[PDB]
């Protein structure tokens, strides 16, 4: 959403910036990489029971409706799934200009 | 990586496309394709992890310096 | 013994059917991987095509060329290349219809 | 389509022996498993093999020659006899040039020195004499490079080829396969003397693999009362007997006489065979 | 006059977890009969006894499913290794790894009491314990505490192994400047496989090693075995620059097949530093 970080803005600019202001964005940044690191984890559990429903196909079956439920349960398992993918790909462009000094420190010091 | 995460979600699909498409017993080579799906999506998955924590400690480390 | 003939011959015809259904489904909803999954998955359960649901919404200039009978008249080309396909195909209110030619009960599609 | 189950064995056996060659390499000294020295000693198997593998050629060949065209929906039987060759773990035509190696290689032995022992050896006693110990560590060197180095060595170690019914530990149950009177007492026991749970010819076997045309055995089969067990070695079949729609390639109450009627009355050991009591 | 009601009880045998202390449920253990204790409660007005009953029913209730749950570790943990630290009605503090801390708990166990029996048996694993990253697993799956306990049994071996590897780099600044750029780090897939991998960003190569948990096999009859391998991506060529010690690796070790090596973990320890002595 907010970029904090503009764009185009050479690196040692932004340690100016970064030197002041109470590290306001430096708190902000720690809790993004914080919940991107506790939303890691969840998503392969989830990924893995997804697996498992697969799997289990054949098993606790004997109704029709049985089979829409549990599919429209499967089909929505799949619309949170691209909706997390939506949202860690927001959470990961907020942290992209923040990831772009590490190209230009990483040739310069080269 | 933004395009391998997606990609790898649609290939698992895809991947199972030709599965349900004899559906619509089971073939090994789609099992193994199935299964070295899988385990490189996870693979990736830990890759991604451990490039995002070093470069969270570059952060700290240049902040602090 | 006409009852394995008959079978038989039902077997040949669903699976030209099939056929025709899957070349038919990898177009009309190339764009949509979920769609796809889930439409075939839910025809392997055997679930008429009026009583699922479409996430996305299919433009309506093909709906308007399969039937033809809007301003545009169908093609004598089309009207035989429909023809000689062994399904009829059809877009009603952003759904297709699928029905079976020469059994009219209810063909469970399930495994 | 009943040669099907069958060849699923046949496929499986040829695994168990292979397997076996990868484990004797690291350990050459384990003498629990001298079983595979004898398997590929004998003349006849090799060259049964063969033939085997022969007509295998000659049937595909035929069917390839010869297809079905009227009905296509009964062409799945003929088809999949030709994806079970090609599926296979392992090529048989590499498998096929290890055993015509073997016979070669052993008959040159012959005319180095004579010996008539070594037949016997090879066929019965599944081992080879001190006095050869050289030929021995031919087997383990040479199996290496010629076959396996055409399949997957991972796959074929940790490959599911349990349940071949080989050893007789797995076809009596583990409650009676045990001495149960001493030698004094004789060899011959009453049924009196028998475990409560034990004491019928249901709870002798493991009713669970048949063991002509080596297919499943369902429930349906198992509680009808219409298998056989057979007196010497103690298999069980249901052979001789019309078989379930659901077995056939397509449900239907038309009864066929299949070729399991060729051991109504004598099993494969020459055994006689009776209807199983319920 | 004291106001107070005690419930004294007697064992049946010598249980030996009269040995532990069970100080932290306030039961009391007699001085003149080992095997007799009391439950204590204090009252008001006194016609109130369902109360007095009901919590001495539950701590019993408890007490009966711990002796079931110490029986059977017994009879699954039989080892040099097993000993209980601590007692608690709600938590179990037991060692049974070669941790030389006396009060440091290697496996902690909640206890989350029925009417009756153990609603939920909740493995937590101490930070020094190098068998914490395994947590979320067992947290998040309901599989059977007795397969639990095999399986903890079965890869204790093996997580003191892996803490001796992550134990050389962990070490503290030994006066060197050996700053080595391969990072030892552990990847899990799920309760079935281990994985690690070496990170050099220097050179930019990886070192995978799975661990996976695959059935062989084995005289008529199926066994588990640790297969420790190089992964099918592993076909490095010999252009590789950190080839050399990969190669190095096939040559002096590929139970051995060519590419996996199934190993009994009673074995797993010695071999795996012997693969570690390359390493290190």
């Amino acid at each position: 959403m907010d970029s904090i970080i503009p764009a185009g803005v050479k690196l040692d600019d932004l340690q100016v910036i970064l030197a002041k202001n109470e590290n306001e964005t430096r708190d902000k940044v720690c809790k993004q990489i914080n919940e991107a690191r506790d939303e890691i984890l969840p998503l392969r559990l989830q990924f893995n029971e997804f697996i498992q429903i697969m799997a289990n196909i054949d098993q606790e079956g004997s109704k029709q409706a049985d089979r829409m439920a549990k599919y429209l349960h499967i089909r929505d398992k799949i619309l949170q799934l691209n909706d997390r993918f939506q949202t860690l790909s927001s959470h990961l462009e907020a942290l992209q200009p923040l990831f772009s000094t590490v190209p230009e420190y990483l040739k310069t010091a080269d | 990586y933004k395009n391998k995460l997606t990609v790898c979600f649609d290939d698992i699909l895809k991947v199972g496309a030709e599965m349900m498409m004899q559906q619509q017993g089971f073939s090994q080579s789609q099992q193994k394709l199935l299964k070295e799906k899988v385990k490189l999506f996870h693979g990736i998955l830990d890759d991604l992890e451990t490039s995002l924590s070093q470069s969270s400690s570059y952060l700290e480390t240049l902040t602090a310096l | 013994f006409r009852k394995e003939e008959l079978l038989l011959k039902d077997l040949e015809i669903r699976k030209l059917e099939i056929s025709s259904r899957f070349k038919h489904r990898q177009e009309i909803f190339k764009d949509s991987p979920m769609d796809l999954f889930m439409s075939t998955l839910g025809d392997c359960l055997g679930i008429k095509d009026e009583e699922m649901l479409t996430s996305c919404t299919i433009p309506k200039a093909v709906v308007d060329h399969i039937n033809g009978s809007g301003k545009r008249k169908p093609t004598k080309a089309a009207q035989r290349a429909r023809d000689q396909d062994s399904i009829d195909i059809s877009i009603k209110d952003n759904k297709l219809v699928m029905k079976s030619k020469f059994n009219k009960s209810n063909r469970s599609y399930s495994i | 389509h009943s040669l099907i189950p069958v060849a699923k064995w046949f496929v499986k056996f040829i695994t168990y022996l292979t397997q076996e060659i990868l484990i004797l390499i690291n350990d050459p000294t384990n003498k629990e498993y001298t079983l595979v020295h004898g398997i590929f000693g004998a003349k006849m198997s090799r060259t049964l093999i063969l033939s085997i593998l022969n007509e295998i050629k000659k049937v595909t060949q035929i069917v390839a020659k010869f297809p079905e065209t009227s009905y296509p929906i009964l062409n799945e039987s003929s088809t999949f006899l030709k994806l079970v060759l090609s599926e296979s773990p392992v090529d048989f035509e590499k498998f096929e040039t290890f055993l015509v190696d073997v016979n070669n290689k052993f008959i040159a032995l012959c005319e180095q020195q004579p010996s008539q022992e070594r037949e016997f050896s090879l066929l019965v006693k599944a081992e080879i004499p001190p006095e050869y110990a050289k030929v021995g560590d031919f087997l383990l060197q040479y199996a290496n490079n010629a076959v396996i180095s055409h399949a997957n060595a991972a796959a074929v170690y940790f490959a599911d080829t349990s349940g071949l019914k080989i050893s007789n530990s797995e076809f009596f149950n583990p409650e009676i396969f045990h001495l149960l009177q001493p030698l004094e007492e004789g060899l011959i026991i009453d049924t009196d003397k028998l475990p409560i749970k034990n004491r019928t010819s249901k709870s002798f076997s493991k009713l669970l693999y048949d063991d002509v045309t080596c297919d499943k055995l369902s429930v349906s089969e198992i509680s009808d009362g219409k298998l056989k067990r057979c007196s010497r070695c103690g298999s069980v079949t249901r052979a001789g007997n019309i078989i379930s729609s659901d077995k056939t390639i397509v449900p239907t109450s038309i009864q066929t006489k299949r070729w399991p009627t060729m051991y109504t009355r004598l099993c494969i050991c020459s055994g006689m065979l009776f209807e199983m009591d319920g | 006059s004291n106001s107070q009601i005690r419930l004294y009880a007697k064992f049946k045998r010598n249980t030996m977890m009269i040995q532990c202390q069970i100080d932290k449920l306030y039961i009391h253990f007699v001085q003149e009969e080992p095997l007799a204790f009391y439950l204590e409660e204090s009252f008001t007005n006194l016609g109130i006894i369902v109360q007095y009953l009901t919590k001495f029913r539950q701590k019993l209730m408890q007490l009966v499913v711990l002796t079931d749950v110490v029986e059977r570790l017994h009879k699954n943990f039989e080892s040099e290794n097993f000993k209980i630290i601590a007692l608690q009605p709600n938590e179990i503090s037991f060692k049974y790894l070669s941790n030389n801390d006396e009060d440091d708990k290697d496996c902690t166990i909640k206890i989350s009491t029925n009417d009756d029996s153990i609603k939920n048996l909740t493995v937590q694993l101490s930070p020094s314990n190098p068998q914490h990253i395994i947590q979320p697993f067992l947290d998040n799956s309901k599989m059977d505490y007795h397969f639990i306990f095999s399986y903890l049994q079965f890869t204790s071996s093996l997580f003191k192994a892996l803490k001796v590897i992550l134990n050389e780099r962990g070490g503290k600044f030994h006066e060197s400047g050996s700053q080595y750029s391969t990072m030892v780090n552990i990847g899990l897939h799920n309760l079935n496989e281990y994985q690690i991998v070496y990170y050099n960003p220097q050179a930019g190569t990886k070192i995978t090693i799975c661990i996976e948990l695959k059935t062989v096999l084995h005289n008529g009859r199926d066994k588990i075995q640790f297969h420790i391998h190089f992964a099918d991506v592993a076909h490095i060529t010999t252009k590789s620059p950190a080839y050399p010690m990969m190669h190095q690796v096939r040559n002096q070790v590929f139970i051995r097949l060519g590419n996996g090596v199934a190993c009994d973990p009673s074995e797993i320890e010695p071999i795996l530093m012997e693969i570690h002595n390359i390493l290190k």
